[PDB]
């Protein structure tokens, strides 16, 4: 019934200093455990992986987190990446941690041990994600300027690199890797301030003597953001990336993307033939009245304030089927943003509704709330001259009209309206989306990564002085 | 009936559409979005981490944890701190040694072209234009203002962009305009759109991006000159191809190609083999006229484009002993005799001093004599400028202007594309006296020694003969070692053929990779060739700026360098040593110039390749260098070049064949790019190009086996479209007035097309 309900702070923790600057880079749930299973998270310092497993509670006083294990990388290196993957003939949970000085270390965390070093980058390693369609593939973005796609399976052991993402692609240290839910697409960005959208072959189930080289993207532009973007992320076939020095997290589209179509090959990418050119692509669509279509869409703009000249601050949604797509991010002056994305469309029908009521009825439009009484038995109070616009509880008030005076009976006031639209209105994309909730923390608090539980019920934030922010919704404390 | 006010109240009115669409289609793209929100995957049968419980105490650190509740905040208690063991796990792996970018190998040296408010203001704007454009038609028509469509909105732009600009958008759109409500529209649209304070647009931008303005910005010889002129302004001299890594880019990114043009274009070369024909004093399968003489039936009436390929291939035909009839008839697919009677109906008609011998060279001996090194340049490419070859009549002196004699301090041997021959010019190189049953052209035993090595050129397949070059220059037998043990012996970068090498940690300290030996290579041998991006001094400069740098001075005073960062080979890693095992020279490679390293000591499979990077270092104003395999034994780790797996030693080397699919698929995309160019035009110069850039000619020795792969394995295709036939005579025309192409393989071209046809028929 509470589809609606937004997280709230309920548990933080300082982690020992570890780092003599330290700072949770990382935050990732385990996504493979079965439905029910109380989720366990692991937060990546510049030293230790802390593995927490989190338990819901009726007592307010306890304490939903237990670290169920620490483990303490013994090399030379400082890390700042990680992803989950499973053991292709136990099944059991394998922690990927990336680093400085260029490797993958995989951790066998429940038996406390080293699963395998991925060694091949030639430079630091600044992110990881795991392939949604294959678990046993995760993929890194170095300082090396190149992604690595390597594969857990027994078939690859001897030589792990399947694919690299090179070539043309980027020119300056990657930031963001993240791979879209068919596990075929790719999305890359960095220093460079190009966003790179690679289709990866398939993989043989045989020895690889060498991986595949990729040297096009299918979609590249440096022209969405004017700075370094350090978190890219797809959100269906839509694009959310983030850059430094402009308060926002982007939502935006590629013209002609669609992952129901075909997969494209290596040598139908389009190649730097034009170096003044600072867009190109593979999808860009036949009709439009433009000789050199609008190869992207800038769709909306998250409202993301003071983050200043800040960098390696990442965002994430919370997609699953049959609850709500939650995005949610931390600045550089401690404050945590929640969207519900399913707001926009109720107030969007809702706008419609009223402005449509409002032409029809020359104004004499009475809203009632969705929560009790009903819409047939509201006409029946007002009679034939008024007409009934339903409103969603959640849309509290404070090319459509407001009241002409406070004390008149019909419609809002231009404040009520602008809180709204504000936070809703989705019309105009150099706009500013307010954040749907915004929670405080204490004192100084530059995030660096979020992380949802399986089941949306927890919201983990962390960053500098190895600080983790735990945010929970449907709690079961008996106050 | 219409006013600029009302106008621009209209616009206002329909502009609210847009906000109106934008929330429609975002809303709907994100509903799309959550129906569609992925279903977990891999999930587990058990909770893999059920069995671990908390590792709480009252090698360890601490954690202090707060609790909080309420609408703001908020912390229930002061917190609580705890003591937790470590796990310490220590990786079992060393990172391997640090680059930069994806370092992928290429055969031979590729071109490289050269690499805020405002930006931010233009991207808004550009931005806004592209979201209003789609609105632009959609309006005029329900505003349905007399004389206001957008090509009379574009006809009022055009009547500030340049003065020639604007003639070429009025030539094809014209002046017809009266009532020019166009002027009260562009003054409203610029009211609304144009507000100045950001983002903003005014009519002519968007007019300016519409797909119908932006791409708008002796008489037999003269149709034959036009018809020829792709290919004989972008057709290579050297490899043949279209859009390949020869030629000059500009300080903007424009190229002047290594083509006919640069020798003075079509007729001088032709004019020549006509001469030269003159000087020289079996039927077709398709009705031949040789059999049916002129008919007597009736024939469809020919077409502009089917007369002009009667045309140009008469010209380029010349004054043979080969006939157009039968080419020309496999290309249209119009009988023989019909072809030899529209010829008759056209009547088509076609259009040495005595020099003084160079005391320094005798081209008739094929020798230098007499201090020869100091009578020219020809041989110090360091030295040299390239200039375009000789294009003219008289003789090759610096009274008549000659380049090859007149442009450098010194004297040049007049090279190959030298319109000069070898009976009319002093200066014209000839090739190689050398002959013998062992070895040659060394770099030599018997008799005199080998002027090409002298001149510090490989020698050419063509003009050096009894050498063997022409078989040993040939790709196709790199690998024939028995071939290889007779003469010449100086045609190792035609060859390539490179020693076996492996990449691994270099010995030097804090040096990252070197290339060690991976076989044994005795002294003189040939060990590989140093590859990379070919680049200018300045656009070198842009580089270093934004440690470890892989530039090569190629030709010093030209400007010309080779770097080696992304793409290159194995002899990018090889390190400094001012005594090293091998050295590099430059070689004059058929118009080519190419770096070649060569072994000056035996070395063991195993030991470490080093060479001395000149002038431009202490581990033992462009900073650049200048002059049954196993895995071999070792005390430094030994990688894969790709993969950057530890090699073992006693393993099979790897040996990892090159894919340039990239590198043909960017000279694809560059002759789509070409506004100049039909779509018939691309269509064949794309389909010729991908096939011979796979084969890297290098001299006109292969082109005629290279050209009948193309036309045996094209045949259907070709047959299958009138363009493409008409395009490939086209080339054919070029490749005849060049005199590239045996009047036999033309002749073999007509029975390839002709039964192609018969058995499409
Ligand atoms: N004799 C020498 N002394 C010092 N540095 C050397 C050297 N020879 C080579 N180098 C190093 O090698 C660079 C040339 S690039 C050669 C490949 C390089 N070792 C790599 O790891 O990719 C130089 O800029 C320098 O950093
Ligand atoms: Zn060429
Ligand atoms: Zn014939
Ligand atoms: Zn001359
Ligand atoms: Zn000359
Ligand atoms: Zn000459
Ligand atoms: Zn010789
Ligand atoms: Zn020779
Ligand atoms: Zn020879």
């Amino acid at each position: 019934s509470a589809e609606w309900e937004l997280p709230r702070l309920r548990t933080s923790f300082i982690f020992q200093d570890d780092y003599k600057l330290a700072e949770f880079f990382d935050v990732k749930f385990y996504p493979y455990s079965p439905p029910g299973a109380p989720p366990v998270f692991a937060a990546t310092s510049k030293k230790h992986a802390v593995i927490c497993r989190l338990t819901q509670t009726t007592d307010k006083d306890a304490n939903p987190c237990e670290i169920i294990q620490l483990i303490r990388d013994d090399g030379n290196e400082a890390n700042c990446a990680s992803c989950w993957s499973k053991d292709p003939i136990t099944d059991q949970p394998l922690l990927c941690i990336a680093g400085n000085e260029g490797n993958v270390k995989v951790y066998n965390v429940t038996e406390g041990k080293l699963y395998r070093t991925l060694v091949g980058h030639g430079g630091g390693i600044n992110d990881l994600a795991t392939s949604p369609a294959n678990p046993y593939i995760i993929a890194s973005a170095s300082d090396d300027t190149t992604i690595r796609i390597w594969s857990l399976a027994p078939e690859h052991e001897k030589q792990p690199c399947v694919c690299i993402l090179g070539g043309e692609g980027h020119s300056y240290d990657l930031l963001s890797v993240a791979f879209h839910d068919n596990g075929r697409y790719v999305l890359s960005a960095g220093h460079d301030q190009v966003i790179n959208l690679w289709a990866l072959p398939e993989f043989p189930n045989e020895h690889m003597e060498i991986p595949i080289v990729i040297y096009y993207p299918h979609f590249s532009s440096s022209e969405i953001h004017n700075n370094l973007v350090d978190c890219v992320a797809f959100y269906g076939d839509l694009i959310l990336s983030r850059a430094c020095h402009e308060d926002t997290i982007v939502l935006w589209r590629i013209e002609g993307f669609s992952s129901d179509d075909p997969i494209p090959g290596p040598l139908d990418a389009p190649t730097p033939t034009d170096m003044t050119k600072q867009t190109r692509s593979y999808f860009t669509p036949t009709v439009s009245p433009q000789s050199r279509p609008a190869m992207f869409t800038r769709l909306a703009q998250f409202h993301t304030p003071d983050c200043g000249v800040q960098f390696f601050m990442r965002f994430r949604m919370y997609h699953v089927p049959g609850k709500h797509p939650i995005l949610a991010f931390a600045n550089a002056k401690s404050k945590t943003f929640f969207w519900d994305l399913a707001r926009f469309g109720e107030y969007a029908r809702f706008m419609a509704d009223l402005k449509e009521a409002q032409q029809s009825y020359n104004g004499r439009v009475v809203v009632v709330d969705q929560g009790q009484i009903s819409l047939a038995q509201a006409q029946q109070v007002h009679g034939p001259g008024v007409g009934v616009v339903m409103k969603p509880a959640w849309l509290v008030p404070k090319m459509v009209s407001a009241s002409p005076d406070p004390d008149s009976p019909f419609g809002f006031s231009r404040e009520t309206l602008q809180a709204w639209a504000d936070m809703y209105d989705l019309s105009n994309p150099v706009g500013l989306i307010k954040a749907h909730r915004s929670l405080a923390i204490d004192g100084a608090f530059v995030g660096r990564q979020v992380g949802w539980s399986p089941e949306g019920e927890w919201c983990v934030v962390v960053g500098n002085g190895n600080r983790a922010l735990i945010y929970q919704r449907w709690g079961k404390e008996r106050g | 009936e219409w006013t600029v006010d009302k106008i621009a109240s209209a616009l206002s009115v329909l502009a609210e559409e847009v906000p109106q669409n934008h929330s429609r289609l975002v809303n709907f793209l994100l509903e799309e979005t959550e129906k569609r929100a992925p279903q977990p995957r891999h999930l587990s049968k058990t909770d893999p981490f059920a069995h671990m419980k908390s590792k709480a105490i009252d090698p360890t650190m601490d954690v202090k944890f707060k609790q909080h509740s309420g609408e703001y905040g908020k912390s229930r208690n002061s917190g609580r701190r705890f003591q937790y063991p470590v796990v310490c796990i220590k990786p079992d792996r060393e990172p391997v040694p640090p680059y930069r970018f994806h370092h992928a190998e290429i055969r031979k040296n590729i071109l490289a072209l050269n690499s805020r408010s405002q930006k931010i203001a233009k991207r808004a704007q550009a931005e806004y234009a592209a979201t209003l454009a789609p609105y632009l038609e959609p309006w005029l028509r329900k505003l349905n203002i007399e004389g206001c469509t957008k090509s009379n909105l574009i006809r009022f732009m055009a009547s500030s962009m340049t003065p020639q600009q604007k003639s070429n958008l009025l030539d094809t759109y014209s002046d017809d305009m009266a009532v020019r409500n166009a002027s009260m529209f562009t003054e409203a649209w610029d009211r609304v759109f144009n507000d100045q304070s950001l983002r903003r647009v005014a009519l002519r931008d968007i007019l300016m991006l519409d797909k119908n303005v932006e791409p708008i910005f002796e008489a037999l010889m003269q149709k034959v000159i036009d018809a020829l002129g792709s290919y004989t302004t972008l057709g290579c001299l050297i490899c043949f191809s279209h859009d390949c890594e020869h030629g000059e880019i500009e300080r903007d990114n424009q190229k002047r190609c290594f083509s006919l043009e640069e020798i003075g274009g079509l007729m001088p070369s032709l004019r020549r083999k006509w001469a030269a024909q003159i000087e020289q004093r079996p039927p077709c399968r398709n009705e031949c006229y040789r059999i049916h003489g002129t008919g007597n039936q009736q024939v469809p009436p020919w077409s502009e484009n089917e007369v002009g390929t009667l045309e140009w291939m008469f010209a380029t035909i010349g004054y043979s002993q080969l006939r157009p009839e039968c080419f020309v008839g496999a290309i249209l697919g119009r009988p023989c005799w019909d072809v030899h009677r529209k010829l008759q109906e056209l009547d088509l008609r076609l259009p040495i001093p005595k020099q003084k011998s160079l005391p320094w060279y005798d081209r008739r001996k094929k020798q230098l004599m007499s201090d020869w090194a100091d009578a020219t340049i020809t041989h110090e490419h360091a030295v040299r400028e390239l200039f375009a070859p000789c294009h003219h009549d008289g003789p090759c002196t610096a009274a008549n202007g000659c380049p090859c004699a007149s442009a450098g301090t010194h004297p040049v041997l007049c090279e190959r594309f030298c319109l000069c021959t070898a009976e009319e010019c002093p200066l014209k190189f000839t090739g190689c006296a050398c002959h013998s049953s062992g070895k040659t052209c060394l770099q030599q035993r018997e008799g005199r020694p080998c002027i090409c090595v002298q001149l510090n050129r490989e020698c050419d397949p063509t003009l050096c003969k009894g050498c063997g070059a022409r078989e040993r220059a040939d790709p196709e037998n790199a690998y024939d070692e028995v071939l290889h043990s007779t003469g010449c012996q100086n045609v190792a970068l035609q060859r390539g053929a490179a020693k076996a090498v492996v990449l691994g940690k270099s010995q030097l300290e804090a040096c990252g990779y070197g290339l060690f030996a991976a076989e044994d290579i005795e002294e003189g041998e040939f060990v590989i060739e140093y590859t990379g991006e070919l680049i200018s001094h300045d656009e070198g400069v842009r580089r270093e700026h934004r440690k470890v740098s892989y530039l090569f001075t190629l030709l010093e005073q030209e400007g010309i360098w080779v770097d080696a960062a992304i793409y290159g080979n194995l002899s990018r890693y090889i390190n400094h040593a001012t005594d090293g095992n091998i050295m590099p020279k430059i070689m004059y490679v058929n118009h080519e110039w190419r770096i070649k390293f060569t072994a000056i000591k035996d070395i063991k499979a195993g030991e470490e390749l080093f060479f001395n990077y000149g002038d431009n270092l202490t581990k033992k104003m462009l900073p650049g260098r200048g002059v049954p395999l196993l895995v071999p034994k070792t005390t430094q780790p030994l990688f894969d070049p790709l993969s950057k797996v530890q090699l073992l030693p006693g393993q099979p080397l790897p040996q990892h064949p090159i894919d340039d699919s990239w590198l043909l698929l960017k000279h694809r995309d560059n002759l789509q790019d070409f506004i100049d160019l039909r779509p018939e035009e691309k269509e064949f110069l794309q389909e010729w190009d991908a096939f011979i850039l796979r084969r890297h000619i290098s001299s006109e020795q292969y082109l005629p086996r290279y050209f009948l792969r193309f036309v045996r394995e094209k045949a259907d295709w070709l047959v299958s479209k009138r363009s493409r036939g008409e395009e490939f005579s086209k080339l054919v025309a070029t490749l005849l007035a060049r005199r590239v192409l045996p009047e036999r393989v033309v002749i073999e071209a007509t029975q390839v097309l002709n039964d192609a046809r018969g058995r499409l028929r």
